[PDB]
RNA sequence: GCGCGACCCCAGGUCAGGCGGGACUACCGCUGAGUUUAAGCAUAUAAAUAAGCGGAGGAGAAGAAACUUACAAGGAUUCCCCUAGUAACGGCGAGCGAACCGGGAGCAGCCCAGCUUGAGAAUCGGGCGGCUGUGCCGUCCGAAUUGUAGUCUGGAGAGGCGUCCUCAGCGACGGACCGGGCCCAAGUCCCCUGGAAAGGGGCGCCUGGGAGGGUGAGAGCCCCGUCCGGCCCGGACCCUGUCGCCCCACGAGGCGCCGUCAACGAGUCGGGUUGUUUGGGAAUGCAGCCCAAAUCGGGCGGUAGACUCCGUCCAAGGCUAAAUACAGGCGAGAGACCGAUAGCGAACAAGUACCGCGAGGGAAAGAUGAAAAGGACUUUGAAAAGAGAGUCAAAGAGUGCUUGAAAUUGCCGGGAGGGAAGCGGAUGGGGGCCGGCGAUGCGCCCCGGC
RNA sequence: UUGAAACACGGACCAAGGAGUCUGACAUGCGUGCGAGUCGACGGGUUCUGAAACCUGGGAUGCGCAAGGAAGCUGACGAGCGGGAGGCCCUCACGGGCCGCACCGCUGGCCGACCCUGAUCUUCUGUGAAGGGUUCGAGUUGGAGCACGCCUGUCGGGACCC
RNA sequence: UCGUUCGUCUGACUUGGGUAUAGGGGCGAAAGACUAAUCGAACCAUCUAGUAGCUGGUUCCCUCCGAAGUUUCCCUCAGGA
RNA sequence: UAGGAGGGCGCGGCGGCCGAUGCAAAACCCGGGGCGCGAGCCCGGGCGGAGCGGCCGUCGGUGCAGAUCUUGGUGGUAGUAGCAAAUAUUCAAAUGAGAACUUUGAAGGCCGAAGAGGAGAAAGGUUCCAUGUGAACGGCACUUGCACAUGGGUAAGCCGAUCCUAAGGGAAGGGGUAACCCCGGCAGAUAGCGCGAUCACGCGCAUCCCCGAAAGGGAAUCGGGUUAAGAUUUCCCGAGCC
RNA sequence: CUAUCCAGCGAAACCACAGCCAAGGGAACGGGCUUGGCGGAAUCAGCGGGGAAAGAAGACCCUGUUGAGCUUGACUCUAGU
RNA sequence: CGACUCUCGGCAACGGAUAUCUCGGCUCUCGCAUCGAUGAAGAACGUAGCGAAAUGCGAUACCUGGUGUGAAUUGCAGAAUCCCGUGAACCAUCGAGUCUUUGAACGCAAGUUGCGCCCGAGGCCAUCCGGCCGAGGGCACGCCUGCCUGGGCGUCACGC
């Protein structure tokens, strides 16, 4: 159990550090689990999400609906994805917010810096697997 | 306990002063000035809105109480005695219908275990794992204000493993299991030997700790114990079987 | 018609530089009350406090005996325990009240002034210049002989003799300490309810990781994190660890002896008187005024006095970490605390809106929903809105919107009333509501198979 | 308040907040541990969730085991009686005898203060064989105390609240 | 404050601005008047939760026991031992 | 009764034990059913939509009808008291959903020039002007407004401040003060030096600083136009002045 | 001109519950208690007998081991001279 | 029957108690020592495409620059090569910069954007090869070390 006497175990301070986090930290919290197959490929379990990833929501009321991410909206702790969208009363079309922890990154937008991140998060997992 | 108190200055950061009599209102102090709703409102009372509390809590309460060293030792003796009686453990709330023997003692091969799966496997030979599961599935959120004062989850109490070889790795193998506690044999703790004030924590002694429990607590002899100035208390009766006393030939 | 040097003092927007104000927790100095207690009150107490006025730091202050003790004596300062609610002080009333000894925490001792280069200021600053640059060096000015440097500090020391013993610097490479970043185990498998599965069942997995937090309901395995540690970047380093070159003296120290010197702080101590303060009592410190030293001497030894002896220390100059304090600031962590009339005055654009000329006074105010999906459109209305409709799991959760109490008001249905009503005890008449409100089962028998 | 329905005072009603608490000393009572001891409370070492826990010293720290005097000083040389719970012995038992804790009452003894007394011995001013006392002691002839907790009470602190 | 009726109106006259005097102090043709609706001692904060032998209040049930206004002393008589 | 004690009921935590909960927790409502003498408890139904209870030990900011208790709300009083000074309004028409209150016209009146007129000082600070208006406000009303919203507007060599002194105020050196702070003539190489000359020097230095008046003193401006709102003399036109 | 009525707007003091009397008793002057008299819906506008009506913890008096202003031949001190 | 009054239930209101929460408080503990004439604390005024407050910043003004991360901000619009890169971001962090008027506040004062004096980059014409307009920047107080110019028969030596 916690042994490091520098990390708080207080609900108040943890909720501060969560809901008051800057954008550079909200990126890391906006992480989603990879698909099983892409996990098998890249030897990592979770990744923070990007502008143009293909996600497949698994637990919202929109289960099974694959869609490209269109707007990771870090303020409201949501992401907007293609066509997973609803209709106002008047008839305007609005994308709904799905928390990043409820999507799985089926296909990944390989930036070179993302490749580097996948390398680091891969060898970190595997060097302690072995 | 940690101390808790209200501020020295609560209620007394208003500069109010009683209106005195003759204003058709009570004689309680009232705030001066104007331009607010606060003007004219009562203050400095424990009955006011925004005043003190009666006899405010202060940091110099008696938080820590003292018990005689010999009385702590006597109590640890009685708790150790109560660990040995199967009816006391079963009354106290541990699922023991499959443990082999009391007091339950396992070999020193337990001392070398490292992993939590290994600790579970060790509990499987014993009968403890019914109790350990009882704690694990009885973990649940603490009702009341404790679920926001950083006391979220409560659980039951599981077996207390006692080891003798200090620096062993069962302390780290058993730590993650909910409800299960690990103790060293030199420094037994009453909070573990009798949680809640009730007798009979289900204790699992390792074979190293068990054979030096005599060297630690000793017997009815001066200086036999590793503790100074301590001998085991003697009961006010040698034999507590009222059945045998009353039904003995002498009495009858 | 002077040119000189010194002194003392000018003016310089001269060159180079230090000062002032802010914060209040803690710390140092001065100043300095009363409400209160004494059942009045005046000394006392509150209190050597609050307020006032100043000064610093990371701590401040104190500190290396002009000490205590009366012992077999000990040995700087500071703090804790004990001494001790004791000795003492007090209209001996209320009350007030330390210290030595002892045990602990930490312990480090130092440097000046004076007699002492006189073949000879050996010292320091500044301008300029160089380099290796928190300094060193050269040159030129100045300070200074009314004394800079060196030696000395009473535990000593200066001299003289002595075999003898002891002294130097520069590199590298770490460790150590501090900050920062990155990374790191395991189900989102099947069925069911559900708007949502984080719920229930079933099949499994991690655990040196079941602290905590988020995510659409009780999530170890969805996510951030937690355990083990791993990696890399930067700092101060001035602490030590080993390696390498550099080899330690005729100078200084230590040790042994000698006997010759042996230098030590002045309107200061100390004394009288006054005032304050103290536990300090023929006077505990301090302060004003007056008197005013001593060198075979001076201050102490808790009763003033003189004599004899004894114990003890050496003031009137200076520096010094550690243990200790910490409602301020910066950064952290925890709680048997408070849960929006509580807790800071302030959960919120709170020291804000508002009041006062001004000193100053000073509140109230949190919650839709999972997601605004914040109500399209049709119709009555001048319009606000209404009625349909629509979004939603629900909007009767509809922008002060989680639940939604009583006081109090309305409408519907019932009941009753000759200047009160309400309440207690009787039943009676109405209602309204109760099937655990109220049972049908036991024994004897004969089949007909179980 | 002697006396309230009173022409005595407060109360229009509702909701929420609202008044003997904390700390120090002491004391009795009760519980626990030990018991001529008892306290580890300031420190130290440990402490793999921990401000916890456990260990440690004490050969004299607090209180207690010695008191009387202002002080110098001195400092308990060993208790009997009456009534008694209870046990025991005898008797067929009624009754009788023995031992009799606690407690109550009575009388003493010893220590000390004050007074009184004085063989010997001795460092000549000390001791103290014998004998004492209408005196005084918060004494002894019973070792029971220490620590913790709780209530109650007194007092200090805002001190039940305004 | 309003209405009518009144006092004085070349004077020790009426008045604006600037300025001086600030709390046991000011200023007063004197009423203890005025000193910001406050004056026989302003107002603001603090010591301060001043003290009170005096007034008011003092929060759940049942069971059991259950009184005193009397002595003595006190600057003591509304109080306390 | 004052008072004392015992046994219990209840609220909120902590250490334990037994549980409930999206097939509905907490809370609250009920002419629902019961248990206890009673504090109180148990069950039923409704709303509610996420937590909660029981037992043992123990702890506490623990139980309200009063305190002219504190904060917040609500009543009866009650559609009651009341809306009354300053003479006074009336008629058509227009706008408008709507007119006793708006606007135009007409008529009657008042202020009567020490005014209910035209402008300023202090004070206010955008109230000024235009366009629009759901609410609130204008103690009746409103199409309207000094309200709400969006825009716009204040032009100076000559008008003032600026300059000089008054009562007075602050101050450099100094004197006092424990220090903040208090004294300005106390005479000090006095704050400042000045003027002629720089192609430099000579002469003088006397009651020796600053601040203080939009009513005192005072370099200079008049006429005519012009804007939705500026100006008389601020802009334009002409003519002047310092 | 109000008061009255009407449209519109629309408070507050106060309030244990409330409001008919006689006599008696009683905290010695009752709306409530006892014995009687009586007593018939609901409203309108006045009025000032009562509600020992409202306003105010009585200022008159007393108690306080509470103050304050002032005085002086009170007690203890003090600047100044 | 009905109105009025009292009253019971159902439903509706007013009101915001209770129930569940909580980016806040309080309390305890620990680590460190860091303001200012090189202009602090405080104050004022400005500053965003659409902003009033609060948060931020200072005429480079809700930011500039380096480093780190690596694809956003977000209420609307927009430009965006801003995408396997000299690189988005109301991001983090900090060394390179800016830092208006004030305030110990410092030229003199201050209900004054009041009144001065000096240097001076740069330009004009030449009343000369000097003068006019300047971008900027100085000018306070006591004080120390030094330097300059000085004063007094205070002490003198030498001199006319
Ligand atoms: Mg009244
Ligand atoms: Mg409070
Ligand atoms: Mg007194
Ligand atoms: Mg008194
Ligand atoms: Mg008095
Ligand atoms: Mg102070
Ligand atoms: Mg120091
Ligand atoms: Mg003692
Ligand atoms: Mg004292
Ligand atoms: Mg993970
Ligand atoms: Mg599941
Ligand atoms: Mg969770
Ligand atoms: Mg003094
Ligand atoms: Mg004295
Ligand atoms: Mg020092
Ligand atoms: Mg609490
Ligand atoms: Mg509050
Ligand atoms: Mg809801
Ligand atoms: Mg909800
Ligand atoms: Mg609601
Ligand atoms: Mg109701
Ligand atoms: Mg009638
Ligand atoms: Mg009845
Ligand atoms: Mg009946
Ligand atoms: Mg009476
Ligand atoms: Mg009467
Ligand atoms: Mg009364
Ligand atoms: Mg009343
Ligand atoms: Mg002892
Ligand atoms: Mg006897
Ligand atoms: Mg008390
Ligand atoms: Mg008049
Ligand atoms: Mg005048
Ligand atoms: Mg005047
Ligand atoms: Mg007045
Ligand atoms: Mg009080
Ligand atoms: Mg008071
Ligand atoms: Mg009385
Ligand atoms: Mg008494
Ligand atoms: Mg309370
Ligand atoms: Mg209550
Ligand atoms: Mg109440
Ligand atoms: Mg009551
Ligand atoms: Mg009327
Ligand atoms: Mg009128
Ligand atoms: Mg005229
Ligand atoms: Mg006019
Ligand atoms: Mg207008
Ligand atoms: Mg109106
Ligand atoms: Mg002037
Ligand atoms: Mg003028
Ligand atoms: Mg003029
Ligand atoms: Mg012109
Ligand atoms: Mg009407
Ligand atoms: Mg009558
Ligand atoms: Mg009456
Ligand atoms: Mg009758
Ligand atoms: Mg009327
Ligand atoms: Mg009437
Ligand atoms: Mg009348
Ligand atoms: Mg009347
Ligand atoms: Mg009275
Ligand atoms: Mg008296
Ligand atoms: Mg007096
Ligand atoms: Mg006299």
């Amino acid at each position: 159990m916690k042994r490091n006497p520098r990390v708080t175990s207080s609900r108040r301070k943890c909720r501060k550090a969560h809901f008051t986090a800057p954008s550079s930290v909200r990126r890391v919290l906006m992480s989603a689990a990879l698909s099983s197959e892409l996990r098998h490929k890249y030897n990592v379990r979770s990744i923070p999400i990007r502008k143009d990833d293909e996600v497949q929501v698994v637990r919202g009321t929109y289960k099974g609906r694959e869609g490209k991410v269109v707007q990771v909206y870090r303020r409201r702790w949501v992401i907007h994805v293609e066509r997973i969208t609803r209709e106002k009363v008047n008839g305007s079309t609005v994308n709904v917010g799905i928390h990043p922890s409820k999507v799985i990154v089926t296909k990944l937008k390989l930036d070179k810096d993302r490749k580097a991140l996948l390398d680091r998060k891969a060898r970190g997992r595997a060097a302690d697997k072995a | 306990r940690q101390p808790y108190a209200v501020s020295r200055k609560a209620g007394h950061q208003t500069s109010a002063e009683s209106w005195g009599t003759g204003r058709a209102v009570s004689r309680i102090p009232r705030v001066g000035g104007g331009g607010t709703h606060r003007a004219g409102q009562g203050a400095f009372g424990n009955m006011c809105r925004g005043g003190r509390m009666f006899a405010p809590t202060r940091i110099w309460r008696k938080w820590h109480r003292r018990v005689n060293v010999r009385l702590r030792r006597v109590a640890v003796a009685s708790a150790l005695a109560a660990t040995a009686v199967p009816a006391i453990v079963t009354a106290r709330g541990h699922r023991i219908e499959s443990v082999p023997e009391f007091p339950l003692v396992v070999s020193d091969s337990a001392e070398g275990i490292e992993k939590t799966a290994q600790a579970i496997k060790v509990l499987k030979q014993l009968g403890a794992y019914a109790d350990a599961e009882k704690a694990k599935d009885s973990v649940g959120i603490r009702p009341g204000k404790g679920k926001m004062r950083n006391r979220r989850y409560i659980n039951r109490k599981g077996p207390l493993i006692v080891y003798g070889t200090e620096g062993s790795k069962i302390v780290k193998a058993f730590r993650n299991l909910p409800g299960v506690d690990v103790a060293n044999v030199e420094r037994l703790n009453l909070l573990d030997l009798a949680p809640g004030g009730h007798l009979g924590r289900f204790v699992i002694w390792t074979e190293s700790a068990f054979k030096k429990l005599d060297e630690v607590y000793g017997s009815f002899e001066a200086s036999s114990s590793k503790k100074k100035g301590f001998v085991l208390p003697r009961p006010k009766m040698t034999n507590a079987d009222l059945g045998r006393l009353i039904n003995s030939d002498e009495v009858q």
